[PDB]
């Protein structure tokens, strides 16, 4: 027990302030979590071990949040006892059982608790919120701790959980751990077990599932085929057998793009291992206008899809072509490939420029589906609360789900968890879209949404944390100087914070403003809908502070 | 000629200092001339070349004629060609390493 004396020490004279501080990091910190799959998971211990070199009291306070994780981060034939040890260690999260007999019997023999079969499953269900922040942080972050052995241990750890959690707590954050894994992946070392846990997911994971993650993996495996050695090629083929076998419908009829690509690219004996499988993929193929396909793909972004995307469309134009023979769609597609590529990576873009020239000028009485206009649609938010309920419904559908889903951004996922639930006590109960009769139908299902319907239905967690921003309310000349001065971005900011100054009612916009409050261009988007309440009201304290930026930015120093 | 000259090159040290490489976005969609390339290489080469061979020169003069030449503006003037030269922020460019680096042997 002086090894942490010395330790601290090395760190001297205030030693016992850095006992003080290192218990507290100890709190949180692997400290407990390692104790109880080392020695026991006896809470008494626990308060011996606070005694140890003094510092008990964020013993029952401390016992939820980064412990968890701490412990998950050691699951790795003879270490299934320390399986049965980690898996009683999750049993025993409870700090109050913890005090209890509990604390002493958590660590049972393999009959543990029963009720917990559920109790643990609402249990795990809630910080795995916590546990994936944990390990976001891990990865998305600057990392001066770079060191990919945590990428490791927490890739062995969450394979574990593939091993073992609900359907509920997995699409808790599955799209989210996906990206985890998936810049795991990227990233160089980790593919050698990154395609093996890409294997145990494949294993056993759902129909409804398997889609918006594996053409990921799909783009990548077909795209860097040269760098791929013997065995990466074994376990590839393996991949490949368990593509065929286990979920085919998905392979030949749910994103049958990939089987295109793949038989298009001839060096990988698809048809000589299984000529059934290619005699159905060429019907299909031939069968259905791919330009509609091919379409969607590129509404994938990224970088990998659009340019696997880009070379297959360029080949079967080519073939289609050189036989004799919708078709616009590919146009303006590339118009967007382009246009984000006009400040990034000019190879992309030139790949869209040779797609385009394989295409052309053609004909423009050939009807160009340029669109009229889009959605700034509004639903009585104020009357005909059905309407107010389409507005949030609408709020939330239309760009919060993307945002939701495709962002990287560890702590936004938080405000999501939050305000969503928030928003979804309007189905709150689970069963209601879940098994019932119940009639709660949820539309925009968007299939990602359909996607989260059970994992968002009743897995409220409220996450409500925010404050102190009243008084510096940037409005009336506090904002109008400060945008017609520079910045212009904690200018939006500032401008959308006047639900912060005057607006924010606990009916929708208290939510609704909380929900970007983590806080960049999502704030012209929500700025259109604010100032109406105060227009309405015939209040002018907001009135002026808005009125005077609104009206101010007409001219506002011109050709500084 | 040889402060003519390193002040020359002052007023093309718009070369040696390129990037450290072709940015994403930094195309190589070109008038594709070699010539005001080679132009300005040859310009920045040869005058280089300049120092070097006046600068050996002096070092073939006899030895009494020597410190009446050397001032800190050939520390000055020289450090700028050289900082733009031997680039460690930007695209190295193997003739002006060579030169500058048997200046520095001078």
């Amino acid at each position: 027990l002086s090894e942490i004396a010395k330790i601290m020490c090395d760190g001297t004279s205030l030693i016992n302030q850095m006992k003080v501080n290192l218990l507290k990091k100890n709190s949180r910190q692997i400290f407990a979590v390692a104790l109880v799959k080392h020695g026991l998971f006896s809470l008494d211990i626990l308060e011996t071990l606070f005694l140890n070199r003094a510092y008990i009291t964020a013993y029952l306070p401390d016992y939820k949040t980064l412990a968890e994780i701490t412990k998950l981060y050691k699951n790795s034939s003879d270490s299934e006892n320390a399986n049965m040890i980690l898996c009683s260690l999750r049993f025993l999260i409870t700090n109050f059982e913890k005090d209890k007999r509990h604390g002493s019997k958590y660590k049972n023999i393999n009959n543990w608790t029963d009720d917990q079969e559920q109790a643990f499953q609402k249990k795990l269900q809630d910080n795995i919120l916590g546990i994936f922040q944990v390990f976001s942080s891990d990865i998305h972050d600057v990392e001066g701790r770079t060191t990919y052995y945590e990428k490791l241990r927490v890739i062995n750890g969450i394979s574990f959980l593939i091993i073992y959690a609900p359907k509920k707590s997995i699409i808790s954050a599955l799209a989210q751990i996906s990206i985890c894994l998936q810049t795991g992946l990227g990233l160089k070392e980790v593919r050698y077990e990154a395609f093996r846990c890409w294997h145990l997911l494949v294993r056993h994971l759902n129909d409804e599932e398997l889609s918006t993650v594996i053409d990921s993996l799909i783009a990548f495996i077909l795209q860097k085929w040269s760098e791929f050695n013997g065995k990466l090629r074994n376990i590839v083929y393996s991949i490949l057998d368990t593509l065929i076998k286990e979920k085919s419908d998905l392979i030949l009829k749910l994103k049958p793009y990939t089987t295109l690509a793949l038989v298009g690219k001839p060096e990988l004996g698809i048809l000589a291992r299984d000529g059934q499988f290619a005699r159905m993929v060429n019907k299909i193929r031939s069968t259905t206008d791919l330009i509609p396909i091919f379409a969607n793909n590129l509404k994938s972004s990224n970088k990998y899809v659009i340019n696997q995307n880009l070379d297959d469309i360029e080949v079967y134009l080519r073939r289609k072509q050189t036989e004799r023979s919708d078709i616009t769609l590919v146009l303006g597609a590339l118009l967007d490939t382009s246009h984000k590529f006009r400040n990034l990576d000019k190879d992309l873009c030139e790949k869209c420029a040779k797609c385009i020239s394989m295409i052309g000028v053609l004909d423009v009485t050939k009807h160009e589906f340029k669109r009229t206009t889009y959605s700034e649609n509004e639903v009585y938010d104020l009357n005909d609360s059905v309407q107010t309920i389409k507005f949030l419904i609408w709020v939330i559908n239309d760009i919060l789900v993307p945002a939701f889903w495709q962002s990287e951004n560890p702590s936004k996922q938080l405000f999501v968890a939050l305000v969503i639930q928030e928003s979804l006590k309007y189905c709150g109960l689970s069963s209601e879209s879940w098994d019932m009769n119940h009639k709660e139908l949820y539309p925009n299902e968007a299939k990602l949404w359909e996607k989260f319907n059970s994992v968002s239905k009743t897995t409220i967690y409220p996450l409500l944390s925010s404050l102190y921003l009243a008084q510096s309310w940037k409005e009336y000349v506090p904002l109008k100087y400060p945008s017609n001065n520079f910045e212009g971005y904690k200018i939006w900011v500032k401008r959308f914070t006047l639900d912060l100054l005057k607006t924010g009612t606990t009916e929708n916009h208290p939510l609704h403003v909380f929900s970007s409050l983590i806080r960049g261009s999502l704030s012209n988007f929500l700025l259109p809908y604010i100032s109406l309440d105060i227009i309405i009201k015939a209040p002018y304290a907001d009135i002026l502070n808005g009125i005077i930026i609104e009206f101010d930015s007409i001219f506002t120093c011109n050709l500084e | 000629c040889f402060l003519f000259i390193c002040d020359l090159i002052r007023i093309y040290h718009h070369v040696l200092k390129v990037p450290i490489h072709e940015s994403n976005m930094n195309l190589h969609v070109e008038p594709q001339i070699f010539q005001y390339e080679l132009i300005d290489y040859l310009i920045i080469s040869y005058s280089f070349d300049l120092l070097e061979g006046i600068l050996r020169v002096l070092q073939s003069h006899p030895k009494q004629t020597y410190m009446e030449f050397f001032d800190e503006n050939i520390l000055k003037s020289f450090e700028f060609v050289y900082k733009l030269a031997l680039t460690i922020s930007y695209k190295p460019m193997v003739n002006v390493i060579f030169s500058a680096v048997e200046v520095v042997n001078i």
